RNA sequence: GUUGACCUCGGAUCAGGUAGGAGGACCCGCUGAACUUAAGCAUAUCAAUAAGCGGAGGAAAAGAAACCAACAGGGAUUGCCCUAGUAACGGCGAGUGAAGCGGCAACAGCUCAAAUUUGAAAGCUGGCUUCGGCCCGCGUUGUAAUUUGGAGAGGAUGCUU
RNA sequence: AAAGCUCCUUCGACGAGUCGAGUAGUUUGGGAAUGCUGCUCAAAAUGGGAGGUAAAUUUCUUCUAAAGCUAAAUACCGGCC
């Protein structure tokens, strides 16, 4: 019983009165979940492969430098604002693990 | 197993390890013929994903194309028409370079059937592909029911009829409100909308 | 070239329409062909009904919301409630649809009853006559009158609600306090101002702090 | 060719009345195959790996 | 040094096989006009059409959702009636122009990559054979069984097929 | 030997020069750009696409792309009757 319908149309919560029920989650909706088998593989490959030229320019400019420029530049390469924001956040993690470890 | 790591490694095509390995191979190519046999696939994970198997009757060929854009072939520049369609230089072909590569291989091997193809390498004036072929007359093929569907006489030369994976992309073969005019065949629907039907009792 | 008081014409007849004209002179000839195919099919399925069982479904739009009709198949939850194996259902005339869900409880209850009584009316011949099994008919009640349509014998009983109802006086309810007309106007303007009111109230809380 | 004798040895025993795994013993062999080997080292069961160059 | 393997590339009137041409009314693609209409004409229209080129069948193609919706929610594809001369495009001129819902005909669902059989490549082409089988080869850079999101795997548990 | 059903702490692998973005030509009823193709850049894991007006912030609904098969209702007088 998520929400109770009012019973009259043309309102904030319009609808027809009924007894809604909760249902078991379908397996098709588990697409984006992380798996421990794929995190192990993706971590090892990053060590072997290394970084890319456009990442190397942002990561240097991201530390001891501007942060707006690091996000203007990322958008121009990746092409969209949403992906640029996520990529910049992930690279901030790699700098944190490197220097703060030892 | 190991095939999982190859999937992840091939995603990073800008790393120093991968970029070096593509440069050396492209020089190894371009010294052989335009079309030539390949002993074994160079991308074992990618070929396996598309139906390739390591048993008799499966062969691999590779080919390159010119990587440009279509220029309208006319004597000099004259077109003899209205100004709206007298351009010659910036026109474009309506099928992908991947499709042309598959088609030339089919004429070379006229007794086999084309399954799929994939991108291998590219250059300033060339793009390289590898094509998977299947022998429809081998006994080891007709025995297995997972593939013997291809031996039927209805799958003859499906390269130039637009039935492979790249052929379905070049046509609007998808569901939804976006692919309206070409969902079931562009020319078929144009016939349906332009027919005048008369019944006995009007 | 218009000349008098006329309606402006628009006749899409400037292409080569004459090349694509589809006259229907085979309307009665085609009908005979279908009737020959149905009775030929019915002979092949000698004791079985021709059709398949369908569930009850409501139309999906605000217009047509009132009426009901037949659907494609029963959801996997409906079959489980009635105790029918998933694999055995398609082989005894039941149609299954695996991409439909039961959001409410009214639809779920109606279909379960419609499927439960079908199981009671089913006669199931054994695979081998000399060795019958537990779930088979014991050969005593195999002889009975049968139906073949299964679309008329199991159609929608009534698609619409009853036209009217008659109730005794002094049982008539009282309306909304403001009235029916004013209840609609208030509900309309409340949704328009849901954003303006919320932020004005919220910013006051931070303003005082 | 060796596998044939072991299979025939099993057939004689199973007909007499003694079940399988009573005439044969646990085998110790070297592993091979790329996908097979990769799984072995992920479970820390391998002790030494040799790779071609 | 001798000798024996592996990978790549060739010869042969080696053993066994396969493609071309015809037809093209209907069907799947590429390429691509102008006459004409606008009372002139260049965007537009004729037309995503004629001619040209490639590939199949008795039908071809499509097809088991990265869909439609905003509802009390529908549920693979194709065709007929309606939606509709409608929303929309257009020297907003001449003109062009779909889709969702709804009724009916006919109805049917499925297999691969990504997991170690690892206590036993359990799989296959070919040759010879008295018909019981044997031999070389392909293959571990992966041939069978098992799994495909509707799930499933791994555990519990009693009946049934 | 193989198969079906009822429950569960826990696991639950899912397709890349692809998706997407910019620019150019063609096309569509698709209108700050419906589909297709050329060039440059080039992703992610509750992630991704869509929700018919461009952009930022916060919610919600619905499916699971980049591999594959399959009868019937439909067209046609070209071939044999």
């Amino acid at each position: 019983a998520p929400v109770e319908r009012t019973g009259l149309i043309r309102g904030l919560n319009k609808g027809h009165k009924t007894t809604r029920r909760v249902l078991k989650e379908r397996p098709s909706r588990r697409k984006g979940a992380q798996s421990k088998r794929t995190q192990f593989v993706r971590s090892l490959i990053r060590e072997v492969a290394g970084l890319a030229p456009y990442e190397r320019r942002v990561i240097e400019l991201l530390r001891n430098g501007k942060d707006k420029r690091a996000r203007k530049f990322s958008k121009k390469k990746l092409g969209t604002f949403g992906r640029a924001k996520r990529k910049c956040e992930e690279l901030q993690r790699i700098i944190a693990e490197s220097r703060r470890a030892h | 197993g190991a095939l999982k790591y190859l999937e992840e490694l091939s995603k990073k095509k800008q790393s120093d390890v991968v970029r070096f390995l593509l440069r050396v191979r492209c020089w190894e190519y371009r010294q052989l013929n335009v079309i030539h046999r390949a002993s074994r696939p160079s991308r074992p994970d990618k070929a396996r994903r598309l139906g390739y198997k390591a048993k008799q009757g499966y062969v691999i060929y590779r080919v390159r194309v010119r990587r440009g854009g279509r220029k309208r072939p006319v004597p000099k520049g004259a077109t003899y028409g209205k100004p709206t369609n007298q351009g010659v230089n910036q026109l474009k072909y309506q099928r992908s370079l991947r499709a042309t590569a598959e088609e030339r291989v089919g004429r070379r091997c006229s007794n086999l059937r084309v399954l799929n193809s994939y991108w291998v390498n590219q250059d300033s004036t060339y793009k390289y592909y590898e094509v998977i072929l299947v022998d429809p007359n081998h006994k080891a093929i007709r025995r297995d029911p997972r593939i013997n569907w291809i031996c039927n006489p209805v799958h003859k030369h499906r390269e130039c009829r637009g039935l492979t994976s790249t052929g379905k992309k070049s046509r609007g073969l998808n569901k939804g409100h976006r692919f309206n005019k070409t969902r079931a065949g562009r020319r078929k629907t144009w016939k349906r909308h332009n027919t005048l039907s008369l019944w006995r009792y009007r | 070239a218009i000349k008098h008081n006329q309606q402006i014409p628009n006749n899409h007849f400037r292409k080569h329409w004459q090349r694509r004209v589809r006259c229907h002179f085979d309307q009665p000839g085609k009908k005979v062909t279908r009737r020959l195919a149905r009775r030929a099919k019915a002979a092949a399925l000698a004791p079985r009904p021709v059709d398949k069982l369908r569930p009850i479904v409501r139309c999906p739009t605000v217009k047509y919301n009132r009426r009901t009709r037949l659907g494609r198949g029963f959801t996997l939850e409906e079959l489980k409630a009635a105790g029918i194996p998933r694999l055995l259902a398609p082989t005894i005339g039941i149609a299954v649809d695996h991409r439909r869900k039961n959001l409410s409880e009214e639809s779920l209850a109606a279909n379960v009853q419609r499927l439960k009584d079908y199981k009671a009316r089913l006669i199931l011949f054994p695979r081998k006559s000399n060795k019958p099994k537990k779930a088979d008919t014991p050969k005593d009640q195999q002889t009975a009158e049968t139906t073949t349509s299964l679309r008329t014998s199991f159609g929608v009983e009534q698609p619409l609600a009853p036209g009217f109802t008659e109730i005794s006086k002094s049982e008539i309810p009282a309306g909304i306090e403001g009235g029916a007309y004013r209840a609609l106007r208030k509900a309309r303007s409340d949704a328009r101002l849901v954003g303006v009111r919320e932020k004005r109230a919220k910013e006051k809380a931070e303003a005082e702090a | 060719q060796e596998k044939k004798e072991r299979l025939l040895r099993e057939a004689t025993a199973i007909k007499e009345g003694k079940k399988k795994e009573d005439v044969s013993k646990k085998p110790y062999t070297v592993k091979y195959g790329l996908n097979h080997v990769v799984g072995l080292i992920e479970n820390k069961k391998a002790s030494l790996v040799l790779i071609a160059n």
